[PDB]
Order: structure tokens, then C-alpha cells, then sequence
RNA sequence: GCAGUCAAGCGUUCAUAGCGACAUUGCUUUUUGAUUCUUCGAUGUCGGCUCUUCCUAUCAUACCGAAGCAGAAUUCGGUAAGCGUUGGAUUGUUCACCCACUAAUAGGGAACGUGAGCUGGGUUUAGACCGUCGUGAGACAGGUUAGUUUUACCCUACUGAUGAAUGUUACCGCAAUAGUAAUUGAACUUAGUACGAGAGGAACAGUUCAUUCGGAUAAUUGGUUUUUGCGGCUGUCUGAUCAGGCAUUGCCGCGAAGCUACCAUCCGCUGGAUUAUGGCUGAACGCCUCUAAGUCAGAAUCCAUGCUAGAACGCGGUGAUUUC
RNA sequence: CUCUUAAGGUAGCCAAAUGCCUCGUCAUCUAAUUAGUGACGCGCAUGAAUGGAUUAACGAGAUUCCCACUGUCCCUAUCUA
RNA sequence: GUGAACAGCCUCUAGUUGAUAGAAUAAUGUAGAUAAGGGAAGUCGGCAAAAUAGAUCCGUAACUUCGGGAUAAGGAUUGGC
RNA sequence: UUCAUCUAGACAGCCGGACGGUGGCCAUGGAAGUCGGAAUCCGCUAAGGAGUGUGUAACAACUCACCGGCCGAAUGAACUA
């Protein structure tokens, strides 16, 4: 099996785990459960939202 | 030839037309192959060729029934891999009663199972899933 | 009038009273047809429900969209520890059934299925097979001649045997404890194997097998007392509808001038004897084997215990039962696993699994991690510690 | 309304494949009449919705016989009511009609089932308008609009739920009786084969799915939120802060658990006896004959297997049975 | 050309809240319309202050279609008092 | 106080804390809510409910008795500092 | 009940023959026993219809009425209830 990402909040989707939303322009996007999915479609900034990873890189967490 | 999918699309529903027919939307009065039970609407999933009648389009189109094929749903549904998936819309392409299409190119992605369905769809469709 | 609208009936009259069963475990009503030629075996095994997981695995399926592919499949899996056998019960047949002629206990039985004949154990002397075991004195002769009577008898034989709860996380502390049919030839030898056994355990292993079909006896999750809408799958009834519309709007016809068996009522709805066959066996873990949830594919050393446990039940520290699918009854619940009563052919049967991985994820909400390690890993040092 | 009998004819020939005149015998009571026996100290008067069951004069599905049955499709008929028999536009409508799917969209009963189950569009009080009629008040199976749908806590029935008594109490069982369930389609393949000049074009075996139904279940996905769990926001109040109250759950996002969805997943058994029918042997009747004696196969049928309940006045096995 | 009246329904309007036949006919609206609308009119039985025809605005009046919207429904589920 | 406001909501003075209670949290209710995808397919009928909503700016059709229609329709903005 | 056949050999059964004038007359596009109308003859005859059916376009070719070979005692038809 592969494990996938979450493209709002970078967690590891496992298989059978979450949804995947494909947009108009046929853009694929994986979430690990309804809160990343509802901040995506509520259009959240996963970079604003202080618990992702893109977060976390953008203001060194971690590292 | 193909498991079950959600049903998104009851009778009455309103999706995109996806092909460059000339229509703009197609209005579900049927599904192929759809059961009987009191009350229950027909309804239909990705894949599923329906009866349908176009709202809005060219006028040579519209007035008049003719057969479609759902390339997208919308409303989630499981493949056996465990993945729950949605497309932005719903949406379909009109076809003759033997699945051919009566337009030649899809805008948008399209449904796997659709794809694997209908080769017509397959053949004259860009992005799957 | 005719109905001027065919549909079928709400529910199944084969599946009534719809009233609660009169045991938390369900009866075993039909066990496998005896085959007298190979060796002494049980029919069934007793277990403990704890929850449902998901597991990976490659479908092997000939002409399927899915062949070779992957296939995510939710999993029950049942906690079962070694059942004690501590009894023998000798059935002659007779034009009126099957009828028990008699029962020879073990000489020692453990204060777990001792329990089970207490309604207050904590205040009673515990006389209970206090002189019974006295028939083990010297030489166990009335035991002998009780064994030797369903030797010359008793064309059924099945076992009395208990659960260990001492080994689940259970707080029940009494042990269930089942009749279990022996197959197997030899009536003699069955009665053999039953006195070879007494005291001793029996473990999973040897009743069940990978990729077996089996079959599950519970009393579902109960519900308490349900209107037709949701007890019969009835319809609703419309919005405007005085005096309430979760209800069966013609109950009967004029005549007959009664109200029938077959109209939906409310009334009790769950907590039903029920069996399901065809589940079939995805694994047949040990308790002592870490890497218990592993595979030959995922190799993470752990077991099948969810993070933070099975929701409701605990630990799995026991030899499990992993079965496709679901089965009747909740978590906690007492379940009879047996065999299938006919030889399945159908290549649903006959396929052989091969588990890719196993979830264990937290089922206390939307897991995200396998273990605590790989938790670790991503999430980096935390203020607490790690 | 449905079904027979006869058989002049139709069916290119040919009465009876399928039909069938002139006649004639019936059945049914889902038509409408006829009657006025019951009810006028009152049986709630259309239709629909909901739900159960029953009938068979069978639309489909099972197995078959016949054909003007080459195949395919169809038609006639037998056992058959086990199983299903739909979504819509217009109309109060029943009925009708069309669109459409479907295996099929069969007909009916149950106080023209079903109003202390609903609804109240119609009819069928009182308001009002029109047309025709009437001098008029007013009439109108003419049209139109508005118009209170009451009560169960009793008995039974039904659904579930306790329970005295059998020495007590406990555990494990048996199984009388009662119920019972699965359903239908598609695709691949057989096979572009059989068959057919051709056009076309099967079926059995095998495989993957699906429809309708049913029983569970909550790993996942989704829904639900008083977890008032976390955060945010408005207004006001506690001098400010922190932290809070109130706004009948203040509002918003997320939200675990639980419950739950063909909106999710899993599961839904195999033996015998038969019906129609086709056969064996075989007389009656030197032949013939599935029938008479005997006998073989055989249906979605039946009875079992299996599944649910367990007789609270059916039964068995087993443990312990009170020092005072 | 007849019979005939006090006068023989004029201007208008209509299957209209007035048309039996009738779900009239044509067109439009829909996949499908006994609905709605526009036309037609030998109109059972339309029609001129018993007011005719029309009308901006207004209407808890009757009606049809469309967009939005939704648990009215598909098909139900859940929560609170 | 907010606010256009005698609206709603909170507060001061004053007044009251009076409605038979206790325990549970089944069905069916009454009242209040939410709901994936579809969006009136429900129904006689959109009944009920939902959606809209304040203010500022832009923009506003047929028709009209010239007065209206009109908040037509249709858009954009709004906090804090 | 009635009428028939029958040791001078019945019924059934199996087997053999089932001819010639003659493609009888008429027609028909063709019609030979057999799509039809009409005539129902004669010889050989133990016996054979100008034909009981199948068959051909017509032929042909099978088949039956009819008579024989075998068997040997009963049998057939139409009615009545
Ligand atoms: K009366
Ligand atoms: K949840
Ligand atoms: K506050
Ligand atoms: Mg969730
Ligand atoms: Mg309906
Ligand atoms: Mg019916
Ligand atoms: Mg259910
Ligand atoms: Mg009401
Ligand atoms: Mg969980
Ligand atoms: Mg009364
Ligand atoms: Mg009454
Ligand atoms: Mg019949
Ligand atoms: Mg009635
Ligand atoms: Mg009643
Ligand atoms: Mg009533
Ligand atoms: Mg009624
Ligand atoms: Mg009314
Ligand atoms: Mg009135
Ligand atoms: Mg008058
Ligand atoms: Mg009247
Ligand atoms: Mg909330
Ligand atoms: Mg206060
Ligand atoms: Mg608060
Ligand atoms: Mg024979
Ligand atoms: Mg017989
Ligand atoms: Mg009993
Ligand atoms: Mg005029
Ligand atoms: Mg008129
Ligand atoms: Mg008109
Ligand atoms: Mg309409
Ligand atoms: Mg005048
Ligand atoms: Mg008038
Ligand atoms: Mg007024
Ligand atoms: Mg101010
Ligand atoms: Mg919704
Ligand atoms: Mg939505
Ligand atoms: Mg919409
Ligand atoms: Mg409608
Ligand atoms: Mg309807
Ligand atoms: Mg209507
Ligand atoms: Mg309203
Ligand atoms: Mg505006
Ligand atoms: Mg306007
Ligand atoms: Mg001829």
C-alpha cells in the first residue's frame, strides 16, 4: 500500500482514510479527515493555519 | 462491468454537459438499468447512461430526449481501494442508445469507471479521474 | 380494495418475534454435520467481540475489475483466548430428540466458570462441585463408569467448555460457558479426547484455520423499544399528519376484525439471537507474538491493538480471530464462532488472503498515526517529553 | 366481465397452429342495473397517501407441451400466486392519457380494506360570482372561489415486557408447535458458433457484477453536536485586565463518543419429495400404449436442512441444597 | 329566397369565475400538460350602468411558468427542552 | 448601552423568584434545530420550511392615469486600528 | 340395444400384390388417382377406387382402400345409461 498526503495539511493519509476531492481544472487533492477538508473548502490558507506542515516550514517549526 | 457507485443524480437532476455538443446542460429523466420500488426515484451514478433532455443549448438539442452517460458525480462514493472521492460538479455527454458520442471532446476530467465503461468516452476524453 | 401499488412487505417474518433473546449469549442451534473419519475436533470456539479495524490486501479474483488490484476491507476481530474444558455431555437420540443421558464434570474447575453457577459469588461458601469433586477419590470409578455409560450411549457428544475473561480486559470476571459438539468418529474416542481434555486448554488454532469460512452466533447490540419506522424500515409518513407520522398509517384491513402478526408494530428492536455464516477467516493471530497487526509486506512490529486501544473493549493480548466484514453483536459481546455447516465452493470461499497491512490508527477519532514511533517521527519533539 | 360446446368459414392448400359465423351451455360478482331485507335515538359519505393479507381469470420470473416453432423474436397452452409488478407531465379524480425505465410495468378482494391512521383537492351546509331558467323568493349531475376533520386511559386483537404456582436455587440443554426468504437482470465467455441463402443469431457449463428484498454492523466516508470540548464573533454586565454571566442551546468553524445512511460496509444454506411434462417396462385390446399393476427423471412448488421464538400447565442432564 | 319579431344581440368579448358536446381545434409552454397562455368562434346559454371592453397602481383574493431556495420528496438519520 | 428607534438583546432603581415536585431519558408526540448528493421528482397545490433581509455606493425593464412601477431586476462594500 | 364379420378361417398383428385401357372427360400456365367440376366404365381378375393419404411445378416414388400368405376363435361398429 502507499500512503498519500494531505494537500491542505501534509498528514499521511492511509488507505481508506479521508476523502479525495477532484477540482474542475482535474487537480487532485487528498485530505485526512473533514477538518482539512472543510478548512480547503472554506478556502483557509494551510500556511495561516497553524498546525500544518506548510505552516510549520514556513515559520521554521520543527527545524 | 462495474461495482456499485453511490447514486448522486435522481431523476430531475441538472448537470453540466461535458462535450462540445452544442448543449450546456443535461436534465435526468431516466437511468438505464435502474430497478423498480414505490416512491423511489431513479437515480443515477458515475458511468450510468440516462435518458435526458437538454435545458439549455443549442435549439436543435433541446426538446427532445436522448440518451447520456455521467462522466462526473460529485457526490462521494467508494472504490473498492477505500477511497472516497468527488468530482467539483456533475456531468455528462449525450450519446446514441449504443454509447457513442455525439459530440467529440470532454472538458474536464472524467470518471475512471466511466472511462472503462463507455470507450467512446474513454477515446474522446482527456484527464481520468 | 387492492393495494393499487405493489411493494414489498417491511421486513422479515422469518426473523420474529422480534423480542429479546432470553440468553446474552446465543445457542448454537445446528452444528456441523458429523464426518466420522477425521480426528476429534471442536464445532465451535467461544470469543469476545473488540471492535472492527481495516485492513490491505490483494484481491485474487479471476475476471474482476479488481484482480491482482488492492483492496481496502473493513475486519471484526474477535479476542479469543483458549477455552477450558472442564466437561463432557452425552446426547442419546430418542423419537422424542436428542436428549442428554448425562454429564461428567472435570475434577477441578477454575473459580471463573464457578462463577457462572452464583448469582452472588462474593457472599456464598463456593460448595459448588465441593462433593462432585469427591467422585475423584481414589480410583475416579463412578467417573469411569459415567464416561463408559456415554461410551454405550449417546450418539452426540459435545464438551462443556468456559471462557478465560480473567485473560480479556472485561470487567465481567464470570466466564461463559458452551456446549461445544465434538466431530470426529469414534464416540468412544470423542469420549476419550473430552476426558483428555478435562482442566486443559484448547486454543483457537486448533478449531479455526486461515482463509476458513465460519460462521458467528450473537445476540445483536439492543436497541430498546423502537417504532415502525426505524424497527420495519416502514415509511414515513407525511409532514402533515396529526397525531404523528413515525408510525404504520393502516394497521389492518376491516376484516379479519383483528389486528395481524404480519403489520408492523412497535416494540423491542436489537438484542436478537442471530447467525450469520460466511465470514470468512482474514487471520489467526497470537497473543504472544508481537507483531501481532504485521505482515509479510508492512513488517512494523506491532500488534493489532488500535493506538490507544480497541474503543470500548481494551487490549488484544490473546489469540484473535480476524474475520471480513461484521458480525452480530457490540464490542464486549460473547460470540460463538463455529464452523460452516456445508462445504463452500464459490471462489469467495477457497481464496487465500494475504493481509498487506492492518490499520492501527486510534479508533478514539480520526487516526493519523500507525504507532506511537511513527507518531514520534513526524510530529518531532514535544514540550512534554519526546 | 370471463369461459366452454358445435364447426359454415379465415388461415395460398388445410375447420380446429392461431382464429372462427349461425347457434347454444355456463361461470363470476372487481360493471351497472333490479330489489328494499339490515341500519334514519347516526355503521363518518370520493380520491389519494400508508400498510398487511388474500384470490388467480399469470404481466414477468421457474420448468414445460404446441405452432403457419430454422435461428432470433413471438404466439397458444399446462403446473404454478414462490417471487416481483415502477418513476413522472395533466386532472380532486376512480378512470383516462402520454413521457420513461423495466424481467414485467397482470387483474382483483378484504364493509366498492384502510378518516378516534392522515389529508381534505372533490362532493355535500351556511358567504360569493357567472350562464341558462323563474314575475319573484329561488333552481340547476352547470361552471367558479372561500369554507372548524373531535375523544382511547377501557375490553379484545396485535407488538413488545414482567410474572405466582411444580421442594428451593443455579447452570447446561432438548425441541413440540409457530414463523421462515431471498429476488431479478446485465456483461464477459460459450460464439459471431449452432441455425439460416442471407440478414441476422441463441442456449447449457464457467466468470464478474448488478436490481429488488432481508439481517446485521460503525473499521472507513458522510450526517448529526449540550462533549456546550476547543477556538472565533457581536451586544451588554462584572471599574480595567484575567476570567466570566446573560442573549429561552446567542451566533460561527472544527469537533470525539454515541446513534446512524444502498449516503457506509458485510452476510443471505443444501437435501429429499413432487406438479406439469417427457420417459421405462407393460397389459387391458395377440399389435399399440408413460398407466391399469409397477416404475424413471422433473418447477421459482412442497417438506425438510438451515434460520427466529421455546410450550410461561412439554421434557432431559447437572451443581449446591441452610448444624445455631 | 323564404317564414318571421317589439326588436331579431349592435360595438365589443369568449371553451372566459359564463361552452353542454369538451380533456373543442391550432399554436406555445414540457420528455410527457384534462393545467397555464395566445389565437379561432353558428357562442348548449357571451355582450353593453341587469353595465361591455380595457386598464397603471393596489390585493393575507384565484391561477400558470421561471430563477433562487430548501428534508416536500428520493430516504431517512441525529440532537435539545 | 447597542441601535434609526418606546424594535430585539443586556443592565440600574423598584419588584418578583410565583406556577406540585423527585428519579430516569423507551416508543409516539408538542416545540425548537441540523443534514451528504439531487433540488418540488413530494403534494390538489412549494403546505411547511428554506433562501432574501440593515446601511452606503452603483444599476434598474416592460408598462403607466406620467403620479408610479422601484427596495424593480441586478451587483459591490461593511470589522478593528 | 341394434346391426354386422366369423373354421368356406373373422378382428388385430407381420409379410406379398395393389395392375392394364389410362396422360378416362373438361379445363389449368402446369394437374399423370390425389388444387378443382363431372362421370364412378371395362378387362385381367384372388384383387385393386378413373382412387385413402404423403409427395412433384408436373413427374416420379411411397401408402391405403381391395385381395392374398402366417395365426387360429371369436370379433367389429353405431347407439343407450
Ligand atoms: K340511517
Ligand atoms: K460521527
Ligand atoms: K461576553
Ligand atoms: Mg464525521
Ligand atoms: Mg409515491
Ligand atoms: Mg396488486
Ligand atoms: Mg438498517
Ligand atoms: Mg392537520
Ligand atoms: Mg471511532
Ligand atoms: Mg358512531
Ligand atoms: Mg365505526
Ligand atoms: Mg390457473
Ligand atoms: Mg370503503
Ligand atoms: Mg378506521
Ligand atoms: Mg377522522
Ligand atoms: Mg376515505
Ligand atoms: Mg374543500
Ligand atoms: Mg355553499
Ligand atoms: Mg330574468
Ligand atoms: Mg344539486
Ligand atoms: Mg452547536
Ligand atoms: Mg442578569
Ligand atoms: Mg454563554
Ligand atoms: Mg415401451
Ligand atoms: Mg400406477
Ligand atoms: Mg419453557
Ligand atoms: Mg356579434
Ligand atoms: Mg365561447
Ligand atoms: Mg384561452
Ligand atoms: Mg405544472
Ligand atoms: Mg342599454
Ligand atoms: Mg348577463
Ligand atoms: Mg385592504
Ligand atoms: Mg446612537
Ligand atoms: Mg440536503
Ligand atoms: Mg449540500
Ligand atoms: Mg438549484
Ligand atoms: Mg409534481
Ligand atoms: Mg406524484
Ligand atoms: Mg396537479
Ligand atoms: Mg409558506
Ligand atoms: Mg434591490
Ligand atoms: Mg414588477
Ligand atoms: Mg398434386
Amino acid at each position: 500500500m502507499k500512503v498519500e498526503i494531505d494537500s491542505f495539511s501534509g498528514a499521511k493519509i492511509y488507505p481508506g482514510r479521508g476523502t479525495l476531492f477532484v477540482r474542475g481544472d482535474s487537480k487532485i487533492f487528498r485530505f485526512q479527515n473533514s477538518k482539512s477538508a472543510s478548512l480547503f473548502k472554506q478556502r483557509k490558507n494551510p500556511r495561516r493555519i497553524a498546525w500544518t506542515v506548510l505552516f510549520r516550514k514556513h515559520h521554521k517549526k520543527g527545524i | 462491468t462495474k461495482f456499485r457507485i453511490s447514486l448522486g443524480l435522481p431523476v430531475g437532476a441538472i448537470m453540466n454537459c461535458a462535450d462540445n455538443s452544442g448543449a450546456r446542460n443535461l436534465y435526468i429523466i431516466a437511468v438505464k438499468g435502474s430497478g423498480s420500488r414505490l416512491n423511489r426515484l431513479p437515480a443515477a451514478s458515475l458511468g450510468d447512461m440516462v435518458m435526458a433532455t437538454v435545458k439549455k443549448g443549442k435549439p436543435e438539442l433541446r426538446k427532445k430526449v436522448m440518451p447520456a452517460i455521467v462522466v462526473r458525480q460529485a457526490k462521494s462514493w467508494r472504490r473498492r481501494d477505500g477511497v472516497f472521492l468527488y468530482f467539483e460538479d456533475n456531468a455528462g455527454v449525450i450519446a446514441n442508445p449504443k454509447g457513442e458520442m455525439k459530440g467529440s471532446a470532454i472538458t474536464g476530467p472524467v470518471g475512471k469507471e466511466c472511462a472503462d465503461l463507455w470507450p467512446r468516452v474513454a477515446s474522446n476524453s482527456g484527464v481520468v479521474v | 380494495s387492492h393495494r393499487k401499488y405493489e411493494a414489498p412487505r417491511h421486513g422479515h417474518l422469518g426473523f420474529l418475534p422480534r423480542k429479546r433473546a432470553a440468553s446474552i449469549r446465543a445457542r448454537v442451534k445446528a452444528f456441523p454435520k458429523d464426518d466420522r473419519s477425521k480426528p476429534v475436533a471442536l464445532t465451535s470456539f467461544l470469543g469476545y467481540k473488540a471492535g472492527m479495524t481495516t485492513i490491505v490486501r490483494d484481491l485474487d479474483r479471476p475476471g474482476s475489475k479488481f484482480h491482482k488490484r488492492e483492496v481496502v476491507e473493513a475486519v471484526t476481530v474477535v479476542d479469543t483466548p483458549p477455552v477450558v474444558v472442564v466437561g463432557v455431555v452425552g446426547y442419546v437420540e430418542t423419537p422424542r430428540g436428542l436428549r442428554s443421558l448425562t454429564t461428567v464434570w472435570a475434577e477441578h474447575l477454575s473459580d471463573e466458570v464457578k462463577r457462572r453457577f452464583y448469582k452472588n459469588w462474593y457472599k456464598s461458601k463456593k460448595k459448588a462441585f465441593t462433593k462432585y469433586s469427591a467422585k475423584y477419590a481414589q480410583d475416579g470409578a463412578g467417573i469411569e463408569r459415567e464416561l463408559a455409560r456415554i461410551k454405550k450411549y449417546a450418539s452426540v457428544v459435545r464438551v462443556l467448555v468456559h471462557t478465560q475473561i480473567r485473560k480479556t480486559p472485561l470487567a465481567q470476571k464470570k466466564a461463559h460457558l458452551a456446549e461445544i459438539q465434538l466431530n470426529g468418529g469414534s464416540i468412544s474416542e470423542k469420549v476419550d479426547w473430552a476426558r483428555e481434555h478435562f482442566e486443559k486448554t484448547v486454543a483457537v488454532d486448533s478449531v479455526f484455520e486461515q482463509n476458513e469460512m465460519i460462521d458467528a452466533i450473537a445476540v445483536t447490540k439492543g436497541h430498546g423499544f423502537e417504532g415502525v419506522t426505524h424497527r420495519w424500515g416502514t415509511k414515513k409518513l407525511p409532514r402533515k399528519t396529526h397525531r404523528g407520522l413515525r408510525k404504520v398509517a393502516c394497521i389492518g384491513a376491516w376484516h379479519p376484525a383483528h389486528v395481524m402478526w404480519s403489520v408492523a408494530r412497535a416494540g423491542q428492536r436489537g438484542y436478537h439471537s442471530r447467525t450469520s455464516i460466511n465470514h470468512k477467516i482474514y487471520r489467526v493471530g497470537k497473543g504472544d507474538d508481537e507483531a501481532n497487526g504485521a505482515t509479510s509486506f508492512d513488517r512494523t512490529k506491532k500488534t493489532i491493538t488500535p493506538m490507544g486501544g480497541f474503543v470500548h473493549y481494551g487490549e488484544i493480548k490473546n489469540d484473535f480471530i480476524m474475520v471480513k466484514g461484521c458480525i452480530p453483536g457490540n464490542r464486549k459481546r460473547i460470540v460463538t464462532l463455529r464452523k460452516s455447516l456445508y462445504t463452500n465452493t464459490s471462489r469467495k470461499a477457497l481464496e487465500e488472503v494475504s493481509l498487506k497491512w492492518i490499520d492501527t490508527a486510534s479508533k478514539f477519532g480520526k487516526g493519523r498515526f500507525q504507532t506511537p514511533a511513527e507518531k514520534h517521527a513526524f510530529m518531532g519533539t514535544l514540550k512534554k517529553d519526546l
